[PDB]
């Protein structure tokens, strides 16, 4: 009380302080600003639309050359508080990731160092348009780029110089955060004939992959498969249930197509890479073809698909005769062909089924590289 | 200090907050408008709604803010909030589907003999005439009209940047879509004394090539089952039953296809064109499945005294065999062959048609994007 | 300027914004409304809500705003922003689904003398009658009343100018379609209070529905299913060896009819259409049902069916005869004289029922067509 | 008349936030009442609603009975809302969604301290309706609302019509209905132990629902379904033996339909309210039907397989005759359906009982609260 | 009267709001707090969001508020508006999802003294733990910490108060139930910085969920699909003559539950759960499949069953003797001996992984119950 009341009447923030004038110590280079970025939370990830809603601690530093203090201000306490109006507030802009206005990181309570230096560093709920592309889905899952800084001012009114990541990871990400570099810069552009405003460039290289699609997704391919699989086993153990062998193909067939239907649905959610989508469809087809081949080659076959003596001789004549007919049917049988069929089904199960987990493994050896 | 308090003080002595940057009724003050686009986030193709983001660059000259020694010669460039002046407001006649975000009331760059620069990026909710005419490979057409929303050009004048600026200036790389062009034509609506709006054209091009591909499967795959079920009949005729299971199934299938489609045009719908004839191709393997069914229908049956016994015998077996031999006569498979090759005509003709339509669609209505 | 500064300052001083133009006990404030819906953006059946384009033409007079060469002198009639005014609290009685869009703080025009207009560019949220009777082909007239909030005719009075149709500038992106709309004036005094309360503009929207794409999809499967059913009868009489064959059928069909019903109740639930419209699909769709059921139970209906070396040949021959008998029993079982009767039995029924169906179909096509 | 001077007088003296208070220990008397006008959303699973309430506000402040120039120039007055004491309203029991435009509406002065103000408010709320209010006997929705603000020791509210409704401005987009509406005025001190009593306003609302449309949505499926299994029951006496496979197709189809009805409507009561009563008859009626339905096949499943040299050779052949006969005969005896026929009437009455037990009891829960 | 105006006037002249009341380099601002939770309107399951009300009881002092007979004299404990006060920015760290609803602009309890408290019926949306391990049968305790935000220890201080339970105002309409709730205080300095940061109240909610509705219906279609597969096995024994039938019911059964799982994905992601759980239905339902896999593979298991006049009569019976031995050789294959073992085989297998399911089930609730 040290002449306190009285001195913060001396200085007058708003009245002695030019609020409409930038205390730059008059005409020189700038007042020297530094930004610090610390994510407090990531609440939602969108793949389809390249958009992320995340929370950041907007740690900000810059010199107020009119905020040098004397005894009952500096010393009384080397550290005090002061509201947003008693307060030049910039517009740090999330330059290319602020297609979603900054919230509750606008004009809240700031920290008043004891000789100008000021410190304002609260919470930012924001939305961003990160470098997704249809390619942030290959396993690398890329590097998310973001730049932060005071938008308005030039390299002669503004200079911003420059933490992890998993400080406050959203554990309820389906993805995984590998890394997180941080390096500032300053930059001159196309349309501006000056250099200027400096910025916080923070690249986020991540990776994602639930442990829960694997589960229900591979489940139905071995399931399915075994239907195609079993389709051909059963035409041996009895291929005369013709209608019912058939039914199965209607059945396995409708089941296969909506399967893949739920596929593009989560799809649109999120733009799909070309890596995964081919092994699926290229192979399902694979089957498909061989269910249609199953068809024909399973039902192809046209069939397997003294006057008392004169009289009973007619019957032994209708006898033998229709025994060549009857036989016309077993013709169709083809049972020395048995083992082959199921054989020549096994060959190709082993070629495809392997071809896939073969492509598995040839891309599951190089990343372990 | 070089008469700082002095300039500073004159300016705030002769500036008028509430006033127009003009001296009575000419002419007015010739503002420059020109937008550097950032990117676009969402094309609500269905409804014709456009959410994008750009910079609002405005710039004109304030003869009221010519400085002198210390803020002129001092520092020829100084940043100063707005608030002070006539700002654009602007609505999009069409468009203007909703507010401005970071557009207005943001600081500005003020030059010495009063050139003003204002550099804001913004998101804006717009909706243009993309229509239900944004899917024919020929694509279309739109009007994007920007302009203020009580101000009738009479105290100022609007003028743009380029006219070639393109619309593939900031075309979204992410787009499964594409960029023909965007011109820019200034207009003044004579139905009004007010000088209004400016019309910006969308010659847009939409070719996301990803799932039509497996859409091609259903057209070819479906016919599989088709060729199939018309290749089953004179293959094993005792397809009798199993036949109808084929089609319960074949039908329900192209139905559910009609389930999904209306649901996916949901966000998304246009020109039946694709739909229109695969619908036809639909009604095709409907009615052809059903006729053939009729084809099956068909068959109006099917669908001593010692020698006196012998005789008896002789008659019993032969007698009824030619009667059952009759039915053979009544369902011989002459049709199956001829109509399965009527099936040949019907289906390799209808197939090579929408294959043509399709052939014609990709090659013919492409070019006129100009 | 012509009185320039002396102009401006005189005016702020002797003038109270807040004050309402109260000119002895008489005419109140005479203020008229005039809505011109430039266009409409969207409308929801389910939740009878519309987002539309209105330019509100508001008139009234302040005799305190007549002038000399120190106000008029300066510049004729000018542009004066709102604020200084008394602004009626307009409200769509049974509408008014929220607050007028961009209403606040716009501008208006004063004459040298006084006369003021406030005609600003609104777009807002509305609320109107649809009733179960709007999805009529014949429509319902949306009753919408407008007028001064909480001020009677003593204190002030909202009046009319004005008849105009609705289809004057109706949304060209409706699916849908108008007949006419008219608006007449009225003064609502209440049985409450012996008093004279405000005045009101009552809108009447008379418009009928249905872009015709929907319509097609749904009815053609019903004709499609006609033919199947058609087989369903024909198949069986012509051979009941695939009885369970058609079992198929009956299952996969009624489920179909089921699935249709999911689609149009949700849309029910999603869009109110006058209920008695649905018993059309009712009986109709249901007879497909009662027909099946019967036809295919009955298809089943049937109990049945759905020297001494000489006398050895006659004990044997006598075994072939009795069973001769019996053969003919069970075929005697499935006759093809009467399955013909059920055929024409119910087919006549169907072109009864059919023509009946065609009845309400044709009937409110006699009232729509107009 | 003194118009200027009198205004200027008491605006010397004029105090805002201060109640016209003899003293600060014995409060004012304040009058309130509400007329419903809109019941926007009835979310009963989640027991919340939104209503446009006419907040009839009234109270006395003699801080301003007038003389000469006000009382007697105009017994009536329009002075701004924002000029004194106004109570913050809210439904202690309901108030769920801050007030909408319900405040900042010009207030009504008398000239002896009569004060009246109405206004309209759309807001959220939270009534009964968990798992009951489904029935025929309605749940009384009890909403008490007061001032948010202070407690009854310096405020004191008055009330209305506890007796007389409801459907003054009931939503027509009810499937519901109200049959009474209580309203009393009371003090604050509850089960919970809260003192410093803050008056309030109780709003009872016992209402009806159930103008049933879906009724027969529910009604038809499962009559259809009982006759569908009536076919399963009677068509087996008629049926042959290839009717095993027959039957089954039926049961597949039978419950594909069944459950799909069980998925449908369960959903329904999740998204709107809940009551078990009706719930319980459907599923469980539906389950027992199923029950017996496959039991039925386990009833025509059961059963193990019904599911000279002249004379040496004459000797053995006349045995293959008798022989195989005996065997064939086996099947005869074995499947002489004494079981089946009766199993028709077994289920028949049983079917009847099911039917009955249900519809009968529905005929009751409709005929007691009839 | 009693220094009336000189008392009110003096309090606002030497009153400021830029300053907070802070007392020396001290013990911080003695902030008191706890609980008044009486309602939980909405909380989601799927997202672990909670919108509840709690009146955040605050209590602290500021010496400067000491008075004599000209503020205490008056009226003891008068209640000031909130404005005048420097309010703590309180928030749910983790959480704080919502704006606190109704806090601004309040009533504040002052005494003649000193004593100050404010009970604000704050309602807000929250976000706390729960995870994948919340809805187990062994529970989870949502961690909820609250306290000032950007102020550590050396400035500012809060402390929890009191023991009250959770089931104190637990939702009685809870598909769910609480067991306990604890809140203890603490101060948070970090390893980062040598400074004393902020103080906080940490709640932990311990309560089990799920009402049983869902349960009774999940099981049912389980039990009843097990019956079918139980039929899948019985059949072949009773009615092997319908083996193609038995295939029927598998296609049946499988597509049904395949289908049940769709639902799940939609309802699970719409109310999230620890995976752990489904692993039950998993193998027990893969069990129907795995079992039709083996039982019908096994069903089909068998390759093939899956003088001279005198002379010809003997060429004929000889025709009969060749064959007769031979057919014996297909029936030879289906012995109906090892069909009664596969049912028993698996009867015991299905009795045991059916008591399995009943097992983890019950076990887990021997662990819940506890």
């Amino acid at each position: 009380v040290n002449e306190e009341e009285r001195l913060i009447n001396d200085l007058l923030i708003v009245n002695k302080y030019n609020k409409h004038v930038r205390p730059v110590k008059h005409n020189n280079e700038v007042v020297n600003i530094a930004l610090s970025l610390t994510l407090s939370n990531l609440i939602s990830l969108k793949e389809t639309d390249e958009t992320l809603t995340t929370n950041v601690w907007m740690d900000h530093a810059w010199y107020d050359h009119r905020l040098t203090w004397n005894a009952s201000e500096y010393s009384d306490i080397s550290i005090l508080r002061l509201r947003p109006e008693l307060i030049w507030i910039p517009d740090i802009v999330l330059q290319n990731n602020n297609d979603g206005q900054y919230n509750v990181a606008y004009f809240c309570n700031v920290l008043v160092r004891p000789n100008g230096y000021v410190t304002w560093l609260p919470p930012a709920i924001f939305r961003s348009s990160c470098p997704i592309n249809v390619l942030y889905f290959p396993f690398d899952w890329q590097n998310c780029s973001l730049k932060f800084t005071a938008l308005n001012y030039n390299a002669n009114e503004i200079s911003m110089d420059l933490i992890i990541d998993p400080e406050a990871f959203t554990e309820n990400g389906e993805w995984e955060i590998i890394h997180k570099p941080a390096k500032k810069n300053i930059y001159g552009d196309k349309f501006p004939n000056g250099t200027n405003y400096q910025d916080v460039t923070f690249y986020l290289i991540i990776r994602r992959k639930p442990l829960f699609y694997v589960i229900n997704f591979i489940t139905p391919c071995v399931l399915i498969s075994f239907l195609a699989a079993l389709a051909f086993y059963l035409p041996a153990e009895s291929g005369e249930k013709m209608s019912t062998a058939i039914c199965v193909l209607l059945a396995q067939a409708v089941f296969l197509l909506l399967t893949s239907q739920r596929l593009p649905e989560t799809a649109l959610a999120v733009p799909l890479i070309g890596k995964y989508l081919m092994f699926i469809m290229s192979l399902v087809t694979g089957v498909v073809v061989n269910c249609g081949i199953v068809l024909n080659f399973h039902f192809r076959t046209p069939s397997t698909h003294s006057g008392i003596d004169s009289t009973n001789y007619i019957v032994k004549q209708i006898k033998e005769k229709n025994a060549y007919d009857e036989e016309v049917g077993n013709w169709n049988l083809v049972g020395q062909t048995i083992d082959r069929l199921s054989m020549f089904i096994i060959t190709p199960v082993m070629v495809l089924g392997t071809i896939f987990i073969f492509v598995m493994g040839n891309f599951n050896r190089p990343p372990a590289k | 200090s070089v008469m700082e308090d002095t300039l500073l003080s004159v300016l705030f002595e002769n500036y008028n907050p509430k006033v127009r940057p003009s001296q009575t009724v000419g002419d007015k003050v010739t503002v420059r408008v020109g937008l550097t686009l950032t990117s676009l986030l969402i094309l609500n193709e269905k409804n014709e709604e456009m959410t994008t983001s750009v910079f609002l660059n405005l710039a004109w000259t304030d003869y009221r803010l010519q400085w002198d020694p210390a803020a002129y010669e001092g520092i020829k460039d100084l940043s100063i909030p707005s608030d002070d002046v006539w700002q654009p407001d602007i609505v999009l006649m069409n468009n203007n589907d909703g507010s401005f975000e970071i557009t207005l009331h943001v600081n500005v760059l003020v030059q010495h003999t009063g050139a003003v620069s204002w550099h804001p990026s913004a998101i804006y909710r717009s909706s243009c005439t993309i229509k239900v005419m944004y899917f024919p490979f020929d694509w279309q057409n739109c009007t994007m009209v920007f302009k203020s929303y009580t101000y009738d050009t009479s105290e100022v004048i609007l003028q743009h940047a380029l006219d070639a600026m393109i619309n593939q200036d900031a075309f979204t790389e992410n787009g499964q879509w594409s960029i023909e062009h965007k011109p820019s034509r200034k207009n003044w609506r004579s139905d009004d004394p007010s000088y209004e709006d400016v019309t910006f054209y969308l010659i847009i091009q939409r070719k996301p090539l990803f799932y039509i591909v497996y859409t091609i499967v259903p057209c070819i795959l479906i016919s599989i089952l088709a060729i199939l079920v018309f290749y089953l009949p004179p293959d094993a005729g005792e397809k009798m039953s199993l036949s109808i299971s084929a089609l319960l199934a074949l039908t329900v299938f192209l139905l559910l296809l009609a389930d999904k489609v209306p649901e996916t045009s949901l966000s998304v719908p246009i020109i039946i064109s694709y739909l229109m004839f695969i619908m036809i191709l639909v009604a095709f393997s409907v009615i052809l499945s059903v006729v053939v069914l009729n084809l099956h229908h068909r068959s109006p049956n099917t669908h001593e005294a010692v020698e006196a016994i012998k005789y008896i015998a002789e008659q019993l077996e032969s007698a009824s065999e030619f009667d059952d031999l009759k039915k053979d006569w009544q369902y011989v498979a002459m049709v199956a062959d001829r109509l399965f090759l009527y099936i040949f005509i019907t289906m390799c003709s209808i197939g090579t048609f929408s294959i043509f339509l399709d052939a014609s669609h990709n090659v013919p209505p492409d070019n006129p994007f100009a | 300027s012509e009185h320039e500064t002396r102009l401006v300052a005189n005016l702020l001083e002797n003038y109270n914004k807040v004050i309402r133009p109260v000119e002895h006990h008489t005419h109140f404030v005479d203020i008229t409304v005039g809505l011109q819906l430039i266009q409409l953006i969207n409308v929801d059946e389910v939740n009878q809500i519309v987002e539309t384009n209105v330019r509100l033409r508001q008139q009234w007079i302040d005799v305190r705003l007549r002038w000399n060469p120190a106000d008029y002198g300066g510049i004729k009639k000018i542009r004066l922003p709102s604020d200084d005014v008394w602004l009626p609290d307009l409200v769509l009685y049974n509408n008014a689904d929220g607050d007028f869009a961009i209403v606040h703080m716009t501008k208006l025009l004063l004459d040298y003398t006084g006369k003021i207009m406030w005609t600003p560019p609104a777009i807002f949220k509305s609320y109107c009658e649809i009733i179960v009777t709007h999805f009529p082909f014949d429509q319902q007239n949306c009753t919408m009343k407008l007028g001064i909030w909480t001020y009677d005719g003593t204190k002030v009075s909202i009046s009319p100018e004005s008849d105009r149709p609705d289809l004057s500038t109706f949304m060209e992106s409706g699916e849908w379609v108008m007949k006419d709309y008219r608006g007449w004036k009225h003064w609502v005094y209440y049985t409450c209070c012996p008093d004279t309360p405000y005045l009101d503009i009552t809108y009447h929207f008379i418009m009928q529905r249905i872009p015709l794409y929907f319509v097609v999809n749904v009815i053609i499967p019903c004709l499609l299913f006609s033919f199947l059913t058609v087989l369903v009868f024909y198949l069986p009489t012509d051979s009941g060896e695939k009885m369970t064959l058609s079992i198929s059928v009956l299952l996969s069909l009624t489920v179909f009819l089921l699935v249709i019903v999911e689609l149009i109740p949700s849309t029910s639930s999603a869009v109110p259409l006058i209920g008695k419209y649905m018993l059309f699909t009712m009986i109709f769709v249901i007879s497909s049902i009662i027909v099946t059921v019967v036809v295919i139970n009955t298809h089943h209906r049937s109990p049945s069916t759905h020297s001494a070396i000489e006398g050895v040949k006659y004990i044997a021959e006598h075994m072939k005869s009795d069973e001769e008998s019996s053969n003919a029993a069970e075929e005697w079982k499935y006759v093809a004289m009467v399955i013909d009767h059920i055929l024409l039995c119910v087919f006549m029924l169907i072109c009864i029922i059919g023509t009946v169906s065609v009845f309400a179909g044709r009937l409110i096509e006699l009232s729509q067509e107009g | 008349n003194e118009e200027g001077r009198l205004i200027e007088k008491l605006l010397g003296d004029y105090d805002k936030r201060i109640k016209p208070a003899k003293t600060l220990d014995h409060v004012i008397d304040v009058t309130l009442k509400l007329t419903l006008t809109n019941l926007i959303s009835l979310n009963e699973k989640e027991e919340a609603l939104t209503t446009n309430v006419w907040i009839e506000i009234q109270w006395n402040d003699y801080r301003l009975s007038w003389n000469t120039s006000e009382y007697e120039g105009i017994d009536l007055v329009r002075i701004p809302s924002e000029l004194l004491w106004l109570p913050d309203v809210v439904l202690e029991n309901n108030v769920d969604g801050q007030f909408e435009v319900a405040y900042y509406a010009n207030v009504l002065v008398y000239n002896d301290g009569s004060m009246y103000w109405l206004p309209p408010a759309i807001y959220r709320s939270t009534c009964p309706i968990a798992v009951t209010y489904f029935p025929f006997d309605w749940q009384n929705c009890s909403l008490v609302f007061r001032s948010q603000t202070y407690n009854a020791h310096e405020v004191n509210l008055q009330l209305s019509a506890e007796e007389g409704i409801d459907p003054e401005d009931f939503t027509e987009n009810g499937e519901w209905t109200i049959r009474h509406r209580p309203a009393k005025k009371n003090y604050n001190w509850q089960l919970t132990k809260d003192d410093i009593d803050f008056q309030e306003i109780i709003f009872f609302l016992i209402i009806q629902r159930k103008p049933l449309f879906y009724i027969i949505n529910i009604i038809a499926p499962c009559v259809l379904i009982s006759s569908l299994v009536v076919l399963v029951y009677f068509l087996p006496a008629q049926a042959g033996g290839q009717k095993c496979t027959l039957s089954i197709s039926v049961l597949l189809a039978q419950t594909i339909f069944l459950f799909l009805i069980a998925q449908k409507v369960p959903e329904t009561s999740l998204n709107v309210p809940l009551i078990g009563k009706y719930l319980i008859f459907v599923m469980f009626v539906s389950l027992v039907i199923v029950t017996n339905c496959v039991i039925v096949l386990n009833v025509s499943l059961r059963t193990p397989n019904t599911h000279s040299c002249v004379e040496a050779c004459n000797f053995i052949a006349k045995s293959t005759k008798e022989q195989n006969d005996s065997g064939s005969e086996n099947e005869n005896w074995v499947l002489i359906g004494k079981v089946i026929d009766k199993a028709c009437f077994w289920i028949a009455l049983l079917l009847f009982s099911l039917g009955t037990l249900a519809i009968f009891l529905t005929g009751h829960l409709n005929q007691v609260p009839e």
